[PDB]
């Protein structure tokens, strides 16, 4: 078992739940939060192995996550939704005006801008 | 009082003046509600005349209700349409009063007599917000609108 | 003393009378949907966990722009978010500011106005009780761990 | 008696909440409707002096209120708006001030026939 | 370092657009929370 | 009549603007020079009794009010700014307060010299 | 009234008392905005006394012209500024009660009769802000100042 939390400034899924394992995406790779594990996230998904048969799948742009000495996690997420609440059609209207942007701005702080919403939204359509 | 309420209905045009306003060193203080004529209609002195005059008025008797409001409950709390209106409003009754040639013994400040049309004039800017970049006391104590304009460049230093 | 004193001061507080029955309403309101998103993000605040002022625009709320604007030259004679913190504590120290902020406190405090805040480069506010009383690993793993961190607590005061 | 019973209770329920009307902003659409829909109602009692008007004329420019085709048009243009409206009306709809008079109430046909000379009156006036 | 950093842009500026991405990528019913949440209600004051 | 020639009025419209911004909002530069003036003209003219002062003498200390240098100082000193600059002209510059006097006006002479005096004697004050 | 109005011109010192302040418990219930003397003067009292005098009558003009704003909204609406003249202005009220000898059985408390010498010294202490931190009823039917902290010792 583990003290697992789950929650946003909107709202909150989990608190302090009996979870088996809970992948959460990061800046390097995807670690996968197991209960055992020794002592900052990117946009993906955020799978949810449940203590009994079911796992529900969630999605999560940006923040943090934490794992203390102790069996206890907070994921801490700007914005998380579920893929019940995400649109494919206009995810990928959204890259396209992303990378429409990217061909043809030239300073060099507004292409860090275009950068990172591409990334953002090509991490919904590898979901959708 | 029985003698001055009699004396109302002999009356064409009248102009009560106040100590609440002369206190303030409002001169001349004429009460601007509560002065009145026979001749303020619309068909003797003009709609553009009497539109302004309704105009100042109005903007006038809605800052009276504001004032003990807004003493205690503060000005922020009212809405940007409201202190437009109340800036307005401190604006005109500055720009109501006037420094006399008889009264230059008392003001300290040359007499001014202001032609009808840049009266109208004057009130019709100040109503219409061509002067809210300017200050509240360029309008106290001168003769015409242009006297303002001039006396808020002194005030700058 | 005189009776066209006495109407005027009638006149004017029969007003007062309705619009701060009105504003004790319109505060009521607001509680309800402060309340409601309280939970949510207060757990999200206790799990996370220069001088900083947290408090709001509008006045008329008792001393709640007073409580952390005397804390603040606490801190600054031993070692703002709100234009009330601005008029009240500016002129004694005017030559201590980074920056100072404006429309606050009317709307719900987003979490995008804590990242304005942090974008622009221990923090006091007023924690909440109940309806009557108040209260005032890599090298660049970190990094990012502690911007993101700062967001989540300057948006617990913001909430609070 | 048609739309003076229905205008004499809207203002009543404008007259209790008008004195928190400026000093409320964050307010609800129940008072906000009362809020706008009275301002509007007591401009339409405003009047020019010298002007008497006929009855027929005056419950087209009351209905004009109760029903509500006013309710976003700017509160200060209501006294110039109506002014206009009603030499438009008087001109132009001779016919129409006689259906009101003559069937004793605004009926089905004139509400149908009033509700067009509104809305592209008010529509052509705050432009 | 990183891309999106180097040119002066920090986490929480990386924060406030992946997660505006998500909100702009929604199905309309659900977007009541968004237009509520992320304001831009703060204002810039400086001396 | 010089140094209190729009002295009156300014004062009557100082009262009315102190009580009007009573609440702590912000206010552009010129109102509150009016207010930052009007404090401190109002301290000038504070005075114990069985003591009356000369014309001339009177004259001195309404300068330094009216030709504005005693606004940067804090409002509580007035009265100690006074007392130390009427007994410093009373010592030194009786040649000045004489001439004042004698001729019954402020002349350009005057007017210099008072200009160098209140100028040295203030920033003495101010550290 | 013609009665009383009168009788003031045939007086040298005036203590005029006030329901208002009886009613908020301040006994005796003088009213020190309306009780004057024709020696409250520095020459006859000397310039101490007489500073301490009208700087007491001065806040308490202060705090009497914020009472429009006070009664609506409240202490706490006020400023910084305005919060400290009138905490002081309150322990000036209290620390003008005293309980008399003539009136132990309706007060309780024994009864004092404070020197000239520990009057002006006390309120003199509470002008400068000696006791802002003390809280306002330890000022409340005390005798000399001494008493005021003795009082507010004992609830801490
Ligand atoms: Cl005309
Ligand atoms: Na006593």
């Amino acid at each position: 078992q583990m003290s697992f939390t789950f929650a946003s400034p909107t709202q909150v899924f989990f608190n302090s739940a009996n979870v088996r394992q809970v992948d959460v995406p990061t800046q390097t790779g995807a670690f996968g939060i197991l209960a055992a594990h020794v002592p900052v996230l990117r946009p993906g998904l955020v799978v949810v192995h449940a203590e009994d048969g079911t796992t529900s799948k969630y999605f999560v742009s940006s923040g943090s996550v934490t794992v203390n000495a102790d069996s206890s996690v907070q994921l801490l997420a700007e914005e998380a939704v579920t893929l019940d609440m995400l649109d494919l059609g206009a995810a990928k209207a959204n890259l396209e005006k992303a990378q429409s942007e990217l061909l043809g701005a030239a300073d060099e702080a507004t292409r860090a801008e275009i950068q990172i919403r591409i990334e953002a939204n090509e991490a919904l359509v590898k979901a959708l | 009082d029985p003698a001055p309420a009699t004396t109302f209905a002999h009356l064409d045009a009248t102009t009560v003046l106040s100590r609440a306003i002369a206190e303030l060193g409002i001169y001349p203080a004429v009460d601007p509600l509560d002065s009145t004529s026979r001749i303020m209609d619309p068909n003797i002195v003009g709609s553009e005349h009497y539109d302004v005059a309704r105009g100042v008025q109005k903007i006038l008797q809605d800052y009276k209700s504001l004032q003990d409001i807004i003493a205690i409950l503060g000005m922020d709390e009212l809405s940007e349409e409201d202190k437009l209106t109340v800036s307005r409003a401190r604006k005109i009754q500055r720009f109501l009063s006037q420094p006399f040639q008889v009264a230059e013994v008392f003001t300290g400040h040359l007499g001014k007599l202001v032609p009808l049309k840049e009266t109208i004039k004057g009130f019709q800017q100040i109503l219409a917000g061509e002067y809210d970049h300017l200050p509240e006391q360029a309008f106290y104590m001168v003769g015409p609108i242009e006297e303002a304009v001039a006396k808020a460049d002194k005030l700058a230093e | 003393a005189t009776l066209k004193d006495i109407t005027r001061r009638l006149k004017s507080i029969k007003n007062i009378q309705k619009i701060t029955k009105s504003m004790k309403m319109v505060a009521a309101a607001k509680y309800a949907r402060a309340e409601r998103e309280l939970k949510p993000a207060r757990v999200y605040g206790v799990g996370s966990l220069l001088i900083i002022g947290v408090s709001s625009d509008r006045g008329l709320c008792g001393a709640i722009h007073s409580s952390v604007a005397k804390q603040m030259k606490s801190e600054a004679a031993n070692l703002g978010v709100g234009d009330k913190i601005r008029s009240i504590l500016h002129r004694t120290h005017s030559d201590q500011f980074l920056v100072t902020f404006k429309e606050v406190g009317r709307r719900p405090p987003t979490f995008g106005d804590a990242s304005v805040i942090a974008l622009e480069l221990s923090i006091i506010f007023n924690r909440f009780r109940s309806v009557i009383s108040y209260k005032t690993i890599d090298a660049d793993v970190l990094r990012n761990y502690q911007e993101y961190s700062l967001a989540n607590i300057i948006y617990y005061s913001l909430k609070e | 008696k048609q739309v003076a019973g229905t205008m004499k209770l809207e203002l009543a329920q404008y007259r209790e909440v008008a004195a928190f009307a400026q000093f409320g902003s964050d307010l609800d659409a129940a008072t906000q409707q009362l809020l706008s829909r009275g301002v509007r109602l007591t401009e339409l009692l405003k009047q020019g002096q010298y002007s008497p008007m006929a009855i027929e004329e005056q419950v087209a420019v009351i209905y004009a209120g109760v029903r509500g085709y006013l309710d976003k048009l700017e509160p200060s243009k209501i006294t110039k708006f109506e002014n206009a409206f009603l030499s438009h009306v008087i001109s132009q709809h001779q016919a129409l001030l006689g259906k009101i008079r003559t069937d004793g109430k605004i009926s089905e046909e004139s509400d149908a026939k009033l509700k067009e000379i509104v809305t592209n009156f008010l529509a052509g006036f705050e432009a | 370092v990183a891309y999106w950093r180097q040119a002066g842009l920090s986490y929480i500026r990386y924060s406030q657009i992946c997660a505006k991405a998500v909100r702009d990528a929604l199905k309309t019913e659900f977007k009541a929370n968004a237009m509520k949440t992320s304001g831009s209600t703060i204002k810039i004051v400086k001396v």
